[PDB]
């Protein structure tokens, strides 16, 4: 669906965030390229708890669902786009894989839950913000 | 069934205990190793054998297969010398050509586990909940001892032995010692040992097990087949309706071999199916050959079985972190923090250049940084770009900074190497000149692998140590 909805929140790459997020932000990293605002309805959707670096994303500029191994959440440079200047990107998951720009929002699950939500990627490499940390949204 | 209670009940309680620290890691080892042997020498081994030979029974796989769906033209199932079976063409294949698929129905999955005759011990069986693996290894066997289920033309075809280490000898595990790889080794030894001394109580007592085929026998055998069919073939897809992802065994994919690439294999939920495409163009007679993914060396040899010699994601594990004792420990860990940083943390050494990770990288300037340059990055609202400029090689510090921390990291990497048993001279020799098993190449080239990535670490290091000091006299 573009987003992962728990509890009574919605979290959202920041870059594609709109107006009503931002009107009902409750909180937001620039360096994690995350925004999260309420929703009215209760998700359907859990954060995992686990130390896993393994799991499957759909990629939407394939449709399809690839599993991929990653890297832990560490430092990344981030190339220059329409959103953001070159910077490095904190708490972000690295594997090889496939990403568009159109792919940014696509979520990454294991059998525990939801991890993170693709945000950077080019040249074979695909990178997800890693949510795992922010336990407030259950 | 008296000896086997009595074994069985001794091996849980010694196998779950806490491990003794490293000084008897070797000693709890073959103590279980020993007390398993005990246990499987009283044991008739697989309770359900087949007489044919494994490749009599490909034909059955493909005419089940055909029968439901799934793509079975274009290429042949022979046994490679080098790998033993997999897929070869019989028509020329091109890269991203879809020549594989596997429909659902055919696909034995923890969902599917569900609705077995292993559904009503699943839902009440702690571990069977939390462990996906073992939940499917269960399944295969109630499968494999039903005489007419679904799979069996599937799990007809699997091998009866496999060559990870729950297979090797204490001779060919012997070659490991003092690597890193063993301490994984060792707990997977330990933890199938007490997975199987905890089920076999399970399935003797517990009246949802009263129905199941395995009621009658499973033997130590039994269950390190299961558990090593599922870990060197499992693959993870989406669920029926994607709201989570499980693990499942793909029939007629899994003969497929490894080498370096793409991943070419993902789930079309839309259709329902598994898919693979082609990673490279292949001329009809050629071994057909897919991604596994980006595993390390250790991983290799001791989930798949197998050394994959030109591993180019290769790598040894390295443990760092800021000491509490330290007088800016606090100050060093905020910056750490602010940079999404842990004051301690396992890294990586890569066989690959560069040696080291941004993350790594920028651990270390902090690691190294004194109290002023310390508070160069705490105070102050450009505080935070010197901060995120920490893992970009081109903005050093100090030239100051730069030497102790590649004088830091030559250090680590000499005294690392130095605690092995062997050197590099010595270990090629033996690989040449020796007679070896299969299993002892592997845990040979394993343990040259990791002294190998060490020794670059250290030449490395030590150039850029000179290099930034040089600097720092102009
Ligand atoms: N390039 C490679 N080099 C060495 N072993 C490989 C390999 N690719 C795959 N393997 C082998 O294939 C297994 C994965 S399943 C592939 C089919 C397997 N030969 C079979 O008999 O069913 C591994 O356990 C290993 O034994
Ligand atoms: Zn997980």
């Amino acid at each position: 669906s573009g987003a992962v909805y728990v509890g009574n929140y919605r979290v959202v790459n920041r870059h594609l965030a709109t107006s009503a997020d931002w009107q009902n932000c409750v909180w937001e990293s620039y360096n994690r390229d995350l925004l999260v605002s309420t929703t009215t309805a209760h998700g359907c959707d859990i954060i995992a708890r686990c130390q896993c670096t393994t799991g499957v994303y759909f990629c939407a500029s394939k449709n399809k669902h690839y599993p991929i191994s990653f890297e832990g959440p560490g430092l990344v440079e981030v190339q220059e786009s329409e959103y953001y200047p070159r910077r490095y990107q904190s708490h972000v998951l690295l594997a090889a894989g496939f990403s568009e720009p159109g792919d940014a929002g696509g979520i990454l699950r294991c059998e525990h839950g939801v991890i993170g939500i693709v945000t950077m990627g080019g040249e074979g490499v695909v990178g997800f913000a890693d949510i795992r940390d922010l336990l407030w949204l259950e | 069934p008296k000896e086997i209670l009595n074994l069985t009940s001794e091996l849980l309680q010694k196998c779950s205990s806490p491990a003794p620290g490293p000084g008897k890691e070797w000693e709890e080892y073959v103590q279980i190793r020993t007390l398993v042997e005990k246990i499987r020498k009283k044991q008739k081994g697989l309770s359900v054998t087949f007489d044919g030979k494994r490749e009599d029974y490909f034909p059955d796989l493909m005419k089940w297969a055909s029968e439901n769906g799934a793509s079975v033209e274009g290429f042949e199932m022979v046994n490679f010398k080098e790998e033993g079976f997999g897929l070869r063409a019989t028509r020329d294949i091109k890269a991203e050509e879809l020549f594989l698929w596997v429909p659902r129905k055919l696909l034995m999955t923890v969902e599917s586990a569900k609705n077995s005759v292993l559904g009503p011990l699943y839902s009440q069986d702690r571990i069977l909940q939390a462990m996906g693996n073992i939940a499917l290894a269960f399944h295969l066997l109630c499968e494999r001892a039903s005489p007419n289920s679904f799979w069996q033309p599937y799990i007809q075809t699997l091998p009866s032995e496999y060559d990870t280490p729950l297979y090797f000898e204490e001779d060919e595990v012997r070659y490991l010692q003092s690597t890193q790889a063993i301490h994984d080794v060792f707990s997977q030894y330990k933890n199938t040992a007490r997975q199987y001394a905890y089920f076999y109580k399970v399935i003797q007592t517990h009246p949802h097990a009263n129905k199941l085929p395995l009621k009658d026998s499973f033997t130590y055998e039994d269950y390190r087949w299961a558990v090593s069919s599922v870990m060197t073939r499992q693959n993870q897809i989406p669920t029926e309706d994607g709201s989570r992802v499980t693990l499942a065994l793909i029939p007629l994919w899994d003969m497929c071999n490894h080498t370096n690439g793409l991943i070419t294999t993902g789930y079309n939920l839309e259709d329902d199916r598994c898919e693979c495409v082609a990673l490279q163009d292949f001329r009809a007679g050629e071994q057909i050959y897919i991604f596994y993914g980006t595993r390390s060396n250790a991983e290799f040899v001791i989930h798949s079985g197998f050394f994959f010699d030109n591993n180019s994601h290769d790598r040894v594990k390295i443990k760092l972190g800021v000491s509490k004792s330290d007088r800016l420990y606090a100050m060093k860990a905020e910056v750490l923090a602010r940079a999404g940083i842990p004051t301690s943390s396992v890294f990586a050494l890569h066989f690959t250049e560069p040696p080291i990770s941004a993350q790594l990288l920028a651990f270390l300037r902090v690691f190294c940084m004194t109290e002023e340059e310390l508070k160069e990055h705490l105070l102050g609202d450009s505080a935070i770009d010197r901060i995120f400029t920490l893992g970009n090689s081109e903005f050093p510090v100090s030239w100051d900074n730069e030497v102790k921390l590649w004088t830091f990291l030559e250090d680590r990497a000499s005294l690392l190497l130095k605690t092995y048993k062997t050197t590099i001279e010595e270990d090629k020799s033996v690989l040449k000149n020796h007679d070896l098993s299969v299993r002892a190449k592997m845990a040979i080239k394993l343990r040259l692998g990791e002294k190998e990535i060490l020794e670059k670490a250290v030449k490395s290091a030590a150039v850029n140590r000179e290099y930034y000091r040089q600097q720092m006299e102009e």
